[PDB]
């Protein structure tokens, strides 16, 4: 075909994302022939490529209306249509093209695919059938099957979805196996699925224990899962015990099944259930149903294990899971298992320098009695071989082993709760030791390369740890900035740690600052999948202290991933159909529609929404175009309140506190209230500012819209009076305690107040209204002069050699900031309306002098606020913060990264209030 | 131990993984088209305390004809913490026994050049080295573009 | 491991 190697030029020009060129040489080409429909789409999609897409757009309609048949012009339009998510149009597409030719099979495949591709569901199932008939193979009468099996699905009727589509289902598989046409192995996963859907247990049981078992061999020891799903769901528990025994029997390092194993013997002694007299007493083989059995098998496999030389850890585990089921269930007569204590100490002894050791305990430490855990640690510090300590120096061990060994038993004293006892002194010296032990240690990694960490870097973290506990406890700097020296010392020695950046960021930003966050962030190279899971700390912080630059390209990022996410998962799926693992889909769609729920999203939807509307109001538009540009309506929502899912991982941090200071499901859904609380109230507060412009019905929408914020606030102070405490490492609060204490809700609301009244008096045109206006502008003069008030003060503090930080200060600034712009926007509303009626008067209300002295209030607000961030400025870069040498020099480095972060902050807020306070110029009416 | 197939469910807790640098994380296209193609090559490890230790990821493809059909292995890593525990040992053994069972011919893999360690416990495992690819790895944040190392071993078939 | 693609 020559037309294809006219194309090869823009077809590479589009690889390679030469748009223009692309653009040109099609032209040339359509300027000879104009009956060259590809030329005319690929040109669409590179003009869409380029921004361009409203005459790409009617392009594609025009080349649509001529109905082509060509292939490669079917898949630029498909290409187009999925590059601004429209795939109804090739639906539409591809039918027109089946009217045309409808005995092409090809057609039909592709109409089918089309509609999986959107979710049509009887149309996929009407276009199997019609394809089968056509021709009559398999795979599309499973397709439809399968388009059947996903409707009943759909639905939330579960008597229909069980009375109507699985019935019908089921009749059609039984014809087809009654027709001996049952080849592959999908069709078999497909009826095993279609059977226990259905609540047939036993006929599934049964199918798959047949002959058409055996087509299950891609997989490995799949017919052994389907059975004990099948045996749990028929409770047929000497069945299961014996496939578990047997499954144990072959690979004996397997926690599932010793966990299923030690349920069905327990249940197996509860039911008091007795062996036939003759035959085999199952239908797998042996039943062990005593606990004599047990032990004694746990006991065999315990010495088959020894005589290995691999060494497993499983039967010990194992052990100490069946005394503690004997101990639960209440046989105190134990049969002769042993101390739990000595089973722990023997444990611990075989596998000390396994770094996995610690983790197995933590499991099974609940056993022990807290009266002898002192003594039961200084048992276990007998073991390790440890030099002599000398007066001057401590106990060092000698290789890895004994680092090793000790840093678990360092591990295993923290976890018992002892180091939440003693005082500050005897914290402090354990710090001091812990990092004398450090800094001996770091000598044996002199080797190691860039990308291996270091081998003691858990000590810097536990006294990482202590000092915080100790800053949490008393409230004192000088640990925070020493916890931080020890973290920046540790991390440049090892920059392939993980653990250290993530702290460091996180108390970066408690302390404020938020300059070196973005940089480690960009060193710890996060990706697409990570984004929805450890994006929060970032999104979290980003908006709170002023970093524009850096929120905006968090959040586009962010959305990036969210919309390719969004267009490819469908695409995926359909390859996933195309292919023929049937069982899949179901999970697909649960994967996609998770995605599509993320909390995060929402959040980052939100918050670019409102900064984008911020940054470029009036400075740039008139905040028409750019609402009109941004699609937005008081009445249209996309937020789903009923489904909405947290995705956020709240274990990356290592943690060895006890149970009882760990993180628990109560602090998770507090969190994820308290984050709905907020998510709501932002984007309550979006969807009336996005209602504006339009009021040049919905006075009433606006009224309600006001009414659930009312309550809204009303429920979140509500909340904020239970004080909630959080675990350090455990959920961040969210910032709605700041901007209640700031005041800022008052301020809104008034304004908001005002708006009513203002938009009242001009659909009514009295002197009362007048009279409440200008009591309104005296009152949020008031409100705006007092919550200025409360900002004032300093960002860094020095005072006996010491820094004091202040962030409330720079939150504080942040919500005035958001403040002034909202009411400037609703000023610039009411001088809109205002100022017909005083040019139609002209040809004395008193309201006009009170706008006018509003105004000079506003403006000389604004640049008293100016002047005071001004001297903030002009004082911090005049402090002299100069007042081991290398923790002196790192501290010194410290406290440098932290003044320039505020006055990065503080450069990009006085930049932003200079733009607007410019725009006040067109209020003077 | 606890060996089972890898689900999509799992990709919100496998973290603790890929934060070291010398793993990757692919995006949401390669997984899916992974576990989709070929289920059975995905296998994952769970701790008793609900944990994930590692998992190994491959496919298998070639001609029948030319004897190019083999068993190829695209990921595997194990958690920091987890090592020194022949997991990985484990994990290539179960590879090397399912892909004999589809009447494969050999098994290769790529391997970074100054991962020695990686390197050395390949060869351990009979592996012998087969040839060196140049700059196959696209280095990014400005790092040279290292080379590769293609591993390989045969099977039982020949 | 092979490259990102």
């Amino acid at each position: 075909d020559p037309n294809d190697r006219r194309l090869r030029p823009i077809y590479d020009y589009l690889d390679n994302g030469n748009n223009k060129m692309a653009i040109q040489q099609a032209d040339k080409l359509l300027k000879k022939h104009k009956d060259l429909h590809c030329a005319k789409v690929l040109k669409a999609i590179g003009l869409q490529r380029t921004g361009k897409q409203e005459e790409a757009f009617t392009l594609a309609q025009e080349v649509a209306a001529l109905e082509p048949t060509d292939d490669n012009s079917l898949q630029a339009l498909t290409i187009l249509y999925r590059e601004m998510h429209r795939p109804e149009l090739v639906t539409k597409l591809y039918e027109a093209a089946v009217k045309k030719v409808p005995n092409s099979e090809e057609y039909h495949s592709h109409l089918f695919m089309a509609y999986a591709r959107v979710g049509e569901y009887k149309k996929m199932q009407q276009a199997g059938m019609a394809l089968y008939k056509i021709v009559p193979k398999n795979p599309y009468y499973f397709w439809s099957v399968m388009s059947l099996i996903m409707q009943s699905i759909s639905a939330q009727d579960e008597n229909l979805s069980k009375t109507m589509f699985l019935p019908l289902a089921e009749r059609m598989v039984e014809k087809m196996v009654k027709e001996d046409k049952i080849e592959a192995e999908a069709e078999v996963e497909l009826y095993y699925m279609i059977l226990e859907r259905l609540g047939k247990y036993q006929e599934a049981l049964d199918v798959i224990r047949g002959k058409l078992g055996e087509k299950l061999t891609s997989e490995i020891q799949s017919r052994e899962n389907k059975c004990m799903a099948m045996y749990k769901k028929l409770s047929r528990w000497p069945e299961c015990n014996a496939l578990s025994r047997r499954l144990l029997l072959k690979n004996s390092d397997d926690w599932q099944f010793y966990l299923t194993y030690f349920d069905s013997v327990f249940r197996l002694i509860e039911e008091a259930w007795s062996p036939p007299a003759e035959g085999e007493h199952s239908l797998e083989g042996e039943v062990h149903y005593s606990a004599e059995k047990a032990v004694k098998f746990i006991e065999d496999r315990i010495t088959e294990e020894s005589k290995s030389s691999r060494h497993l850890r499983g039967p010990h585990l194992a052990k100490l899971e069946l005394i503690r089921r004997l101990r639960s269930q209440g046989c105190n007569d134990e049969y002769k298992l042993g101390d739990p204590e000595e089973l722990m100490f023997q444990y611990f002894k075989k596998f000390g320098d396994k770094p996995c050791c610690f983790t197995d305990l933590k499991v099974f430490v609940d056993l022990l009695p807290a009266t002898q855990c002192t003594k039961f640690i200084n048992q276990l510090l007998g073991v390790v071989p440890l030099s002599t300590p000398t007066e001057d120096k401590l106990a060092l061990p000698a290789d890895i082993r004994a680092l090793q060994q000790h840093l678990c038993v360092v591990q295993l004293t923290r976890l018992l709760g002892l180091y939440h006892t003693m005082d500050k002194n005897q914290k402090l010296s354990v710090v001091r030791e812990l990092m004398l032990r450090y800094q001996h240690g770091l000598e044996f990694g002199k080797t190691c390369l860039k990308t291996e960490l270091q081998f003691s870097d858990y000590y810097c973290l536990l006294a990482v740890h202590a000092l915080i506990d100790v800053w949490r406890e008393t409230g004192d700097e000088t640990t925070v900035w020493q916890a931080l020296t020890l973290l920046e010392e540790g991390l440049t020695h090892s920059p392939s740690n993980a653990q250290f950046k993530l702290l460091l960021v996180r108390i970066y930003c408690m302390l404020g600052a938020f300059e070196p966050v973005v940089d480690l962030y960009s060193s710890l190279d996060a990706k697409h999948i990570q984004h929805d899971t450890i994006g929060y700390l970032l999104t979290r912080y980003a908006e709170s202290l002023g970093q524009y630059a850096a929120a905006s390209q968090s959040c586009n990022f962010a959305l990036r991933f969210f919309h390719s996410n969004q267009k490819d998962t469908s695409e995926y799926i359909i390859q996933a159909y195309k292919y023929g693992a049937f069982e899949k889909i179901p999970e697909f769609i649960a994967f996609r529609n998770r995605l599509n729920n993320s909390l995060h999203f929402a959040q980052v939807r939100t918050e670019r929404m409102l900064l984008d509307l911020l940054l470029e109001a009036n400075i740039s538009t008139s905040l028409a175009e750019s609402i009109k540009s941004m699609n937005l309506r008081p009445e249209e929502d996309d937020i789903p309140w009923e489904d909405l899912r947290d995705n956020r991982d709240l274990n990356v941090f290592f943690s060895w506190d006890p149970k009882d200071r760990d993180v628990s499901e109560e602090h998770k859904k507090l969190s994820l209230e308290e984050e709905t609380l907020w998510l709501r109230i932002r984007s309550l507060t979006l969807r009336l500012i996005s209602g504006l412009p339009s009021l040049n019905s919905r006075i009433d929408i606006l009224r309600l819209l006001l009414q659930q914020l009312e309550a809204t606030l009303e429920t979140g102070k509500r909340f904020i009076e239970k004080d909630i405490q959080y675990p350090f490492l455990g959920p961040v609060p969210t910032r709605m305690g700041g901007f209640f204490n700031s005041g800022c809700s008052q301020c809104q609301i008034s304004s908001f107040y005002l708006v009513n009244d203002i938009y009242e008096l001009d659909t009514s045109g009295t002197m009362e209204i007048q009279e409440r206006i200008e009591n309104s502008f005296k009152s949020l003069l008031d409100q705006l002069k007092d919550v200025f008030s409360k900002c004032k003060g300093d960002l860094l503090e020095v005072k006996d050699g010491n820094l004091k930080t202040h962030p409330t200060l720079l939150e504080n600034l942040v919500f005035f900031v958001e403040t002034i712009s909202v009411i400037l926007w609703v000023s610039s509303y009411c001088e809109s309306v205002l100022r017909p009626y005083k040019l139609n008067l002209q040809k004395m209300p008193p309201v006009f002098t009170s706008f006018q002295d509003y105004v000079t209030g506003l403006q000389t607000l604004i640049s008293n606020v100016v002047d005071h961030i001004k001297g903030l400025e002009t004082h911090l870069i005049a402090l002299k913060l100069e007042e081991s040498p290398e923790e002196r020099k790192f501290s010194k480095t410290v406290q440098g990264k932290v003044q320039s972060s505020y006055l990065h902050s503080l450069l990009e807020m006085g930049e932003l209030l200079k733009k607007r306070l410019e725009t006040t110029k067109k209020l003077k009416i | 131990t606890t060996l089972r197939a890898f689900t999509c469910d799992d990709l919100f807790r496998f973290n603790n993984i890929n934060l070291d640098p010398l793993t990757e994380t692919y995006g949401i296209p390669f997984y899916l088209q992974y576990l989709a193609h070929w289920p059975e090559y995905f296998i994952v490890a769970e701790a008793p305390g609900g944990e994930l230790m590692g998992y190994i990821m491959g496919k298998a493809e070639g001609s029948v004809a030319r004897e190019e059909w083999h068993g190829h292995v695209t990921a595997l890593s194990v958690a920091p913490e987890f090592r020194r525990l022949g997991l990985a040992a484990k994990l290539m053994e179960l590879l090397e026994e399912i892909s004999e069972r589809k009447g494969g011919f050999f098994v290769d893999l790529f391997v970074r050049v100054s991962n020695q360690v990686a390197v050395n416990m390949y060869k351990q495992l009979g592996y012998s080295v087969y040839r060196t690819v140049i700059e196959y790895y696209s280095a990014s944040n400005g790092e040279p573009d290292e080379d590769a190392y293609d591993m390989r071993k045969a099977l039982s078939r020949d | 491991m092979d490259v990102f693609m």
